[PDB]
């Protein structure tokens, strides 16, 4: 296996069933196996060796203790953080909304710093996002000078403020997250852009 | 790609046929065998069979127990299907010119198509206590291929198979692959169908599936329904090179074979049509025979009103594209003379084409008042054989195909060729 | 029946008569099953028409 | 020849199929008269017993009448018959999946051609054979009857009815009929007579020959019962006279002219007399006991709360079709929800009771005076402004009336809560019901059996008023939502959103972030616990508050 | 919201996509595992919600006499109006030779 | 396989008492007989496979067990059955006529009568698997009594070697719907009186 070491990054664990009671019985079976194998290997197995039926649930957790609490919450049927439930209706019918930088100056501006200050953490978390953001960032620098590269690495209040640096960081992050969603195989049927960020929707 | 030689054929078919030569007389004279219900079977049918017409083997209730060394008690306990195979296999070795005493200890394999005929359910009473002990092996489907190998002392493989109507073409495909794999020296392939109980005719009549006059009017515009009939048949096979080393007769050469399912999807796309168009391509490839070289096809042609149209469409999609000038594909079906024959439809077809090769003529398809309107004849590259035509030996190697279909979704195809027939 | 029993009773009743007695033109989810949903079925084995 | 079974003869008899109620004749040597016997297997019962009373299978009265006629006519080719003094005691019934034995007999009376017939119902186990019909047979009717009558002349005095309502009238009389017995095709009724068009009356063995009289005679019972009220079943007929098998269509006439008895006549499509019946009495078994005939068991029925964890997302509010009216015990709550509906682009109006202060610019309504007229005369003012109403929210403060008033009486509080809510709801229904408004009643701590605190008894008139609407204005959609009385209340767009996903009506509840829905569901009851029970000997017991009939049984 | 959610940055995006997957979009989760040490293992199979499917309703567990009819006496009739009991048998052709020795 | 290994490694045996719940008209003719039964073969889940319950009542128990067991085979083979639709997979089943319609002590209801044919013909048992999973290969049933499973494997191995197909499914089923094979093995005294296959012992 030559298996690498890693920190305890979150695992998406997916279950499906053709009726509600079978989903709850499936959670009682799987809860006894997540104790033996590593959660990343169980999650990689259920994504690939199983169908995609109509009744669905998703459990998120960093490690064995959290994932066991999620599968117990499903098995007893009680709501808890990191558990999601529903019944699929097959049609695609999806649209995607995009926004510019400067609208974050309208109100609660520090929250539109804190969103981008959080969004930086995705660069370590996913393979597809980093390359997309880096391609856009190095492509923008020739139009702007070097300071845009610092601004993408330090997405503070500029992401909320009507400025060339702010608009540049906003286009970079929107373009990168669009490549992220298309790597997760979400496909839009329509796009809408609000204010000067309309270029991203285009 | 070793060619496989039919050394001999034996059969029983509707209307007093006992040999390939009798089936030729019946088709070349343009007769049909469909008739009234049999007397002498134990059938206490109600009003449910009034007006039902079908093809029956008259005399299936009679056998010669002493010739095969049975007790008459055991001969009564056996399913009529096991008895017809046993009687027909002796006739198959005799026309192949092999002494059955010299066949003992041979690596001859057996592949029999049989379906459960319900025979002991004829009894009103409980059985006599001496018959009861024989009823197990007398009526098990798995014992039918075993009995032949015990009687003739054969040491090769033995299998009974079921696939509804395609059972003979499926049995023959396994026997051809066994001979190419080097498993066996000879192979015996065939099947039987006998109605010991009336219940299958009642089930088709209750659902109104039969033609009202009992004729399978193959590919015609009339297309009123299907027609059930009986039949039994065995072919003996060997590799062409081994047949010529020994100097046995060759009646025809089997060149390539295939089987597929028609899957499961919406009927609007014609799934059974798409299945035929793949199975023909597969069979032509297995034999390494080019699609221009086939002259004729013995089509399935059962008389189901859409199904004959799907078959004609599939042939236009597959053979009908590359025809040489003056060589359009001739189509016909033996079911028109003798009814559907259920499990042995492929043997009935092979006997016709084997006799056609030997007599340099292709027989007409009976009751064709006009071609079916459910498919497009406007290419001229395919037609029904409505008047018989000559088929001489010459510079072009003669070749023909056979098709069988069934509702469970199995489909298949075989290609046959002339014997090499070197000069005496 | 110490706790969690809800509104609880004991009788002979056929609820299919009860909701159709009097009259009622619209559903009542206390007695009737909530709703239908989007799924489809095969034409069965053997059947291959049109 | 090598075959198990010897061959059948070249010719044989047709072995004609028996009529399913009389079966095959016995052959006792010394017996004074003929007898016949049958077992019905549990699969066959559903085809012969074509009628249900309160879910249990029962044999139709026209089928008992045909059974006696088939028993009578077994010995002869004659085409016309008479039965007299016909009596049909009790109900022949067969609980689901049980066998049914049947027996019948003929005896010569010694009065020339006169013969007596009887039918006897199932003997099994510890039970024994009992009488279920009897009649006297007179062969060879040999008398003239009236000439033709045009069937198209018959209906003129009477109104026509839909055959759907004819069978719905019979359903409200405990009776349902399987498809072979639904033989009516047109019906007219009024006063003291009725007429009807009867299709091919094709019972088992009925597509040709005499057996079709079973369902033709049953149509005479269906029509005779249609004229009355309350449940009833046939008991006697004084004459039945029949000539030939009935034609593929027949016309019936039924009349109530005799004291407590019907007469009936059956006419061919050509207007020929086919059969006649006189003195058909149902009255001696008007109103016989359903509790012994009903198929259902004693069970424990419970309102169980199911979480909407599947599909629990609110969906959109139904567009700008009209305003929403919000009434509450708290002016601040009413105003807050009217601000919330404004953020979402939904038009809304705030209302308050006139004994509360006008603190936040609401409309005011005389709720607290118990009278729907003064409430209606207030709601009519909004229609005179041109306001249109999509729906109405009524929100209750919960236990807050206790510390506000400083004294406890849950029964007087329930009397007040009922009176207030009734005044509002009736006053609204009078003014707007033609608009098909949606009514939403929003209690707190009313729902039983859910987790998180006890129920508050003073809420109880709200659950009552909800069910009081569901069965009495059945065209108007409505819902009850029960809030948690101590957690913060949810956003009004969540409440209305999940409620607009219900067509018709339902009960919903909120505890934490979850939505729940109530269903009435059933399980078996172990009555054998009481068969093992004895009460402790060193004690006294109370029976309280009951009438004589309940008290005597409690004491027993 | 696709960037916004709970405090660990991965849980926000996986939860937002999780809701789209739950509602019906055919999301490919493989980016959550790509570049990490993932293996494959045998896991329990689907839990069937079974019900009785048989031609015959289950027979009651009552003990009875194995072969009570005497070959000539046969079956006792329950003719209701009878003065005393009568009994009947039909013998089939294969039975006749067994009883008539 | 893991349940068989637990039984075998714990040194147990599984021959026991005759089944309740099946409608058997066995009097003293099976008194004291012991045999190994699949408990609950009369229970099935029609909604999972897409059958109306009257068709699922019409089917021979052997067609039901093969159909259940095939789904479990794919879920351990690591192939989602939705990905297998349109594959060149062949089917070879060792199966025997089970007499299941002869349980009925009376003529059937007219709703089930039109399904008993393809419900009980042995040659339907290959084709119905191929329909449920959408498999395009050859589909045959074989019978040669006890050896019917080796015959199915041999023909499947020879089919894969000759390049006829990309996958193959080979196996069988056996259920005692009727008691008659146990009645006759007891009548002729072929059964051990303690019911154990003492495989090579003295
Ligand atoms: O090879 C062995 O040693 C095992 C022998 C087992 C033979 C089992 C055959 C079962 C056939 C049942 C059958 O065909 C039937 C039952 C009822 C009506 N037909």
């Amino acid at each position: 296996a030559a298996r690498p070491a890693n920190p305890e990054r979150t695992v998406p664990l997916v279950l499906s069933a053709k009726s509600p009671t079978a989903l709850r019985e499936q959670a009682e079976r799987l809860r006894a196996t997540i104790t033996a194998a590593e959660p990343v290997d169980v999650g990689h197995s259920l994504h690939t060796t199983r169908s995609s039926f109509r009744h669905r649930a998703v459990v998120l957790g960093t490690g064995r203790e959290e994932l066991a609490a999620g599968l117990d919450a499903l098995a007893g049927d009680r709501t808890a953080d990191g558990l999601v439930r529903g019944v699929a209706r097959a049609q695609g019918q999806t649209a995607l909304l995009f926004g510019g930088a400067g609208d974050g100056t309208s109100g609660d501006r520090p929250a539109d710093a804190e969103g981008p200050r959080t969004a930086r953490g995705l660069y370590e978390a996913f393979p597809a996002f980093a390359e997309a953001l880096d391609e856009v960032t190095e492509h923008l620098a020739g139009l702007l000078g070097p300071e845009v590269r610092a601004a993408v690495r330090e997405p503070g209040p500029a992401c909320a403020e009507p400025t060339v640096v702010g608009q540049a960081v906003a286009f970079a992050l929107n373009t990168a997250l669009h490549r992220l969603l298309t790597a997760f195989a979400v496909r839009p049927d329509a796009t809408l852009g609000h204010g000067a960020g309309e270029v991203a929707a285009a | 790609q070793e060619p496989i030689a039919v050394l001999g054929i034996g059969c029983r078919f509707p209307g007093g046929v006992r040999s390939p030569e009798d089936l030729w007389d019946l088709v070349d004279s343009g007769g049909d065998a469909v008739g009234g219900l049999p007397a002498g079977r134990g059938w206490q049918a109600g009003s449910a069979l009034d007006g039902v017409n079908a093809g029956f083997i008259h005399g299936v209730e009679e056998f010669d127990p002493y010739f095969f060394g049975l007790d008459p008690v055991e001969a009564a306990a056996m399913d009529p299907q096991q008895r017809l195979l046993l009687e027909t296999t002796w006739e198959a070795f005799e026309r192949a010119g092999i002494d059955p005493v010299a066949a003992r200890g041979s690596r001859t394999a057996v592949y029999a198509g049989v379906q459960f005929g319900g025979y002991p359910l004829l009894m009103r009473e409980a059985p006599p206590p001496q018959v009861l002990d024989h009823l197990g092996l007398g009526n098990s489907v798995g014992a039918a291929s075993g009995r032949l190998a015990y009687q003739f002392g054969l040491l090769g493989g033995a299998v009974t198979v079921d696939t509804q109507c395609t059972s003979s073409i499926v049995a023959l495909h396994l026997a051809v692959k066994a001979l190419r794999n080097g498993e066996c020296a000879l192979a015996l392939a065939g099947g039987a169908c006998v109605m010991s109980l009336p219940t299958v005719l009642m089930d088709f009549h209750r659902r109104s599936l039969l033609a009202p006059d009992g004729r399978s009017k193959s590919f015609a515009a009339a297309a009123d329904g299907v027609s059930l009939a009986e039949g039994a048949g065995m072919l003996l096979l060997e590799r062409l090179s081994d047949a010529r080393r020994n100097g046995h007769p060759v009646m025809a050469v089997i060149r390539g074979t295939a089987i597929n399912q028609d899957g499961a999807t919406n009927g609007i796309i014609s799934p059974s049509g798409r299945a035929q168009e793949r199975v023909i391509r597969a069979a032509l490839a297995d034999g390494r025979v080019t699609a221009d070289s086939v002259d004729a096809v013995e089509g399935h042609g059962v008389g189901a009103t859409l199904g004959d149209g799907v078959e004609v469409t599939s042939l236009l999609s597959t053979y009908g594209q590359e025809r040489p000038a003056g060589r359009p594909l001739l189509l016909g079906s033996v079911k028109s003379n003798i009814g559907h024959t259920q499990t042995v439809g492929a043997v009935a077809g092979i006997v016709k084409l084997v006799m056609a090769l030997r007599n340099e003529r292709l027989p007409r398809t009976v009751h064709v008042d006009g071609p079916t309107p459910h498919a497009d004849w406007s290419s001229g590259t395919v037609r029904l054989l409505t008047e018989p035509e000559p088929w001489r030996r010459g510079e072009r190697v003669r070749r023909a195909g056979l098709t069988c279909l069934t509702l469970s979704g199995t489909n298949g195809h075989l290609i046959l060729e002339e014997p090499p027939a070197d000069e005496p | 029946e110490a706790d969690g029993s809800g509104e609880a009773g004991l009788a002979r009743v056929d609820w299919d008569r009860y909701l159709t007695a009097g009259h009622r033109p619209l559903p009542y989810t206390v007695l009737e099953t909530r709703a239908s949903y989007d799924e489809e079925k095969a034409p069965g084995f053997g059947q291959n028409r049109m | 020849r090598c075959w198990l079974v010897p061959p059948e003869p070249q010719v044989s008899v047709v072995a004609a199929p028996p009529h399913p109620l009389l079966g095959t004749a016995l052959d006792l040597v010394d017996a004074t008269g003929q007898s016949f016997t049958q077992q019905l297997t549990p699969g066959q019962v559903a085809g012969v017993f074509g009628q249900q009373l309160y879910g249990t299978p029962v044999l139709p009265a026209g089928a008992r009448l045909e059974w006696l006629l088939a028993a009578a006519r077994h010995g002869s080719p004659d085409s016309a018959w008479t039965l007299t003094g016909i009596r049909l005691p009790g109900t022949v019934s067969a609980a689901s999946g049980t066998p049914v034995a049947l027996q019948t007999s003929r005896e010569d009376s010694g009065d020339g051609h006169r013969v007596r017939a009887f039918v006897k119902g199932p003997g099994t186990g510890g039970g024994r054979w009992a009488e279920r019909g009897g009649a006297t047979v007179v062969p060879a009717v040999t008398r003239p009857a009236p000439d033709r009558v045009d069937p198209e002349s018959l209906p003129e005095g009477l109104a026509e009815l839909d055959v759907a309502e004819v069978y719905r009238r019979l359903w409200r009389q405990g009776s349902d009929y399987a498809e072979p017995l639904r033989v009516l095709r047109r019906v007219w009724l009024g006063g003291d007579e009725a007429v009807a068009l009867v299709g091919t009356a094709d019972v088992p063995t009925g597509p040709s020959g005499w057996s079709r009289w079973a369902a033709v005679l049953e149509a005479a019972v269906q029509l005779a019962a249609l004229s009355g009220s309350g449940p009833r079943t046939p008991v006697s007929v004084d004459r039945l006279e029949v000539s030939g098998p009935p034609s593929e269509v027949v016309w019936l006439r039924v009349r109530h002219g005799a004291d407590g008895a019907a007469d009936a006549v059956v006419l061919s499509g050509e207007g020929v007399r086919l059969a006649a019946v006189q003195g058909l009495r149902l009255r001696p078994m008007a109103g016989r006991e359903p509790a012994g005939l009903a198929e259902a068991p004693l069970e424990r029925h419970e309102v169980v709360w199911h979480a909407l964890a599947e599909d629990g997302r609110p969906g959109a509010i139904g567009g700008g079709t009209g305003s929403w009216l919000v009434f509450s015990d708290d002016p601040e709550r009413a105003a807050a929800w009217c601000d919330e509906l404004a953020l979402f682009g939904v038009p809304a109006v705030a209302l308050a009771g006139e004994d509360a202060e006008g603190r936040d610019g609401t409309e005011t309504v005389p709720v607290g005076t118990g009278d729907p007229d003064v409430v209606g005369k207030t709601f009519a003012e909004l229609r005179e402004r041109g306001v249109t109403v999509a729906g109405l929210l009524v929100h209750d403060a919960g236990d807050a009336r206790e510390p506000a008033s400083g004294a406890d009486d849950p029964l007087d509080a329930a009397c007040r809560r009922g009176g207030r809510t009734l005044a509002l709801v009736r006053g609204f229904l009078q003014e707007y019901a033609e608009q098909t408004p949606r009514i939403v009643l929003c209690s707190a701590g009313a729902a039983a059996g859910l987790a998180g605190g006890p129920p508050h008894p003073a809420q109880a008139p709200l659950t009552a008023l909800f069910t009081s609407l569901v069965w009495e204005h059945p065209e108007l959609p409505c819902a009850q939502v029960d809030l948690d009385p101590a957690e913060d209340p949810p956003t009004v767009v969540s409440l209305l959103g999940q409620v607009m996903r219900l067509p018709g009506a339902g009960r919903l509840a909120v505890r934490g972030g979850r939505w729940f829905e109530a269903r009435l569901e059933r399980r078996p009851a172990p009555a054998d616990r009481g068969e093992r029970l004895a009460l402790r000997p060193d004690a006294t017991y109370l029976v309280a508050g009951g009438d004589t009939r309940h008290a005597a049984a409690a004491l027993e | 919201s696709v960037p916004g959610g709970g405090r660990p940055p991965g849980q926000a995006l996986l939860s937002a996509l999780g809701e789209l997957h739950t509602d019906g979009v055919a999301i490919d989760w493989s980016q959550a595992f790509e570049g990490r040490g993932a293996r494959r293992v045998d896991l329990p199979t689907y839990p069937y919600q079974k019900v009785r499917c048989w031609l015959v309703p289950p027979e009651p567990q009552v003990s009875v006499v194995a072969a009570p009819p005497h070959p000539l006496l046969g079956t006792a009739l329950d003719l209701v109006d009878a003065t005393g009991q009568s009994f009947t048998q039909q013998l089939t052709p294969g039975q006749v030779a067994g009883v008539f020795g």
